């Protein structure tokens, strides 16, 4: 996470069978060891709640800082719930409205740069 | 020889990044055309939801759009029927859908509450009665007739 | 590709959706499409039927909507019958997928 | 006031809407850039992009 | 030096083909936020006619 919050770090060994890290393993000692198919996560514990994701990882495991204070993984959570209750002979009319605005940011050129091939490539001798 | 390589390796990145922009100005020079100096009924291109104008902004190689965009809050429940049925006529809304809150029905248009009374100024009639489901007998009156005595 | 590209530094990171949760968005996309319209692509959705739903597009393209419900029963069947039609061509094809 | 009186005329909703409710209209325009103010002012990553 | 050549053929093959599928990907996009949510007006881009 960021160093600002906490200086905590986990490891992920990619591709590694949790059942085999014996072989590939202060931190290689078993505290939280978490497998996801896209490997061996060592370092942060498993929750069973649903968030959004913060620092993907794979396989939709998405990882996050919460507080005592340590990481965490956890499967991503796509979003809230929600039905509706379709039937023939009902309809759902708004009332009220509401103005919004919203930013969209857009590249348009990048710094015009130049480059003298010989200068680069010689400096000041003849030969 | 190696400081030749890393020449060319730089200038071909320079040229794919110039690709990479070349597209997102051409995106940006529609989207002023499109959403700036009109209204485009495109969703998804100027803002989120139906637009209604913008407001260009210059900033340190790129620029800022202020879609303004107008949705919907609250909600609420009426009982539809999408035909009424007087004189064995059927009958059409003209621009809204029939919606009513049980004992009278109205026409209403579909982005803000607003009922009115169904005459025939809002209806067009097409055969009669009993070719699709969902007529609900119902009323119509007439603007027209009743009003001269003489 | 099986093994042997896998042993020599080469690997291949998964992606991040899973094929399940790519499915549930799709399922959502479809509900949305029956269920509400257009309405949910703009902010909170609303309930309304399928046959005044395709009664107010028919609107959009230069016919109206009393087409529609005149003739209910024979759109029903062509629909059905096209949804068919995919499915039979796409069961019975060998190469269609090249793109 | 005239020109968005024919825009709304552009998604929808027929503009007698709008001269019915100029006054909260002008109020939410004008809330809505003030949001926009503060919102960029305190925003540490936002320019990403 | 061979094996760095081929190192960067095969990695401006990949960017290339990466900036390919980047706009079909913007195509497509375009495509599902244009038809689905709603009707295009436009020809040729939701289907065949009307
Ligand atoms: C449905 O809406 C109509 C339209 O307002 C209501 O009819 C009027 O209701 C008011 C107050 O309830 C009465 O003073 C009027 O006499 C009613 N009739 C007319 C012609 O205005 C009706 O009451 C509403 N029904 C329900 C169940 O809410
Ligand atoms: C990982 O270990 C399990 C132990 O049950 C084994 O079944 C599986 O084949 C292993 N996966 C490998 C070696 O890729
Ligand atoms: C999370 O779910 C697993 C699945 O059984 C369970 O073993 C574990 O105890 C749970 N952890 C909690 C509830 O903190
Ligand atoms: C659909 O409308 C028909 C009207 O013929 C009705 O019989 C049926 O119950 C309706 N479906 C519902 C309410 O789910
Ligand atoms: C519509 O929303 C505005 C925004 O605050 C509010 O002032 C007004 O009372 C609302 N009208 C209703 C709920 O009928
Ligand atoms: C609207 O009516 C539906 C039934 O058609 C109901 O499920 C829903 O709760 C209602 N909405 C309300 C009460 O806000
Ligand atoms: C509507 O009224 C007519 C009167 O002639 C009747 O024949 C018909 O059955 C009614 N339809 C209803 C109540 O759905």
């Amino acid at each position: 996470p960021g160093t600002n919050t906490s200086n905590q770090v986990a490891v992920l060994y990619q591709d590694v069978n949790c059942t085999e890290v014996p072989v590939a393993i202060v931190y290689s000692t078993g505290s939280n060891v978490f497998q996801t198919r896209a490997g061996c996560l060592i370092g942060a514990e498993h929750v069973n709640n649903s968030y959004e994701c913060d620092i993907p990882i794979g396989a939709g495991i998405c990882a996050s800082y919460q507080t005592s204070q340590s990481i965490i993984a956890y499967t991503m959570s796509l979003g809230a719930e929600n039905s509706v209750a379709y039937s023939n002979n009902s309809i759902a009319i708004p009332t009220n409205f509401t103005i919004s605005v919203t930013t969209e940011i857009l590249p348009v050129s990048m710094t015009k740069t130049s480059v003298d091939c010989t200068m680069y490539i010689c400096g000041d001798s003849t030969e | 020889t190696g400081r030749l390589q890393s020449l060319q390796t730089y200038v071909t990145q320079q040229l794919i990044r110039a690709a990479e922009i070349r597209a997102s100005a051409n995106l940006a020079a529609t989207k002023m055309s499109e959403c700036v100096l009109g209204q485009s009924k495109r969703v998804d291109f100027c803002g989120k939801g139906y637009h209604l104008m913008s407001f260009p902004q210059s900033a340190p190689h790129g620029v800022v759009f202020l879609h303004v965009t107008y949705v919907p809050a609250q909600e609420k429940n009426f009982t539809t029927a999408p035909a009424i049925c007087h004189d064995g006529k059927a009958h059409f809304p003209r621009e809204g859908v029939f919606v009513s809150n049980g004992t009278h029905w109205f026409v209403t248009q579909r982005n803000f509450y607003e009922p009115q009374i169904i005459t025939t100024d809002n209806t067009f009639v097409s055969g009669n009665c009993d070719v699709v489901i969902g007529i609900v007998n119902n009323t119509v009156y007439d603007p027209l007739q009743p009003e001269l005595d003489s | 590709l099986i093994c042997a590209q896998k042993f020599n530094g080469l690997t291949v990171l998964p992606p991040l959706l899973t094929d399940e949760m790519i499915a549930q968005y799709t399922s959502a996309l479809l509900a949305g499409t029956i269920t509400s319209g257009w309405t949910f692509g703009a902010g909170p959705a609303l309930q309304i039927p399928f046959p005044m739903q395709m009664a107010y597009r028919f609107n959009g393209i230069g016919v109206t909507q009393n087409v529609l419900y005149e003739n209910q029963k024979l759109i029903a069947n062509q629909f059905n019958s096209a949804i068919g039609k995919i499915q039979d061509s796409l069961s019975s094809t060998p190469s269609a997928l090249g793109k």
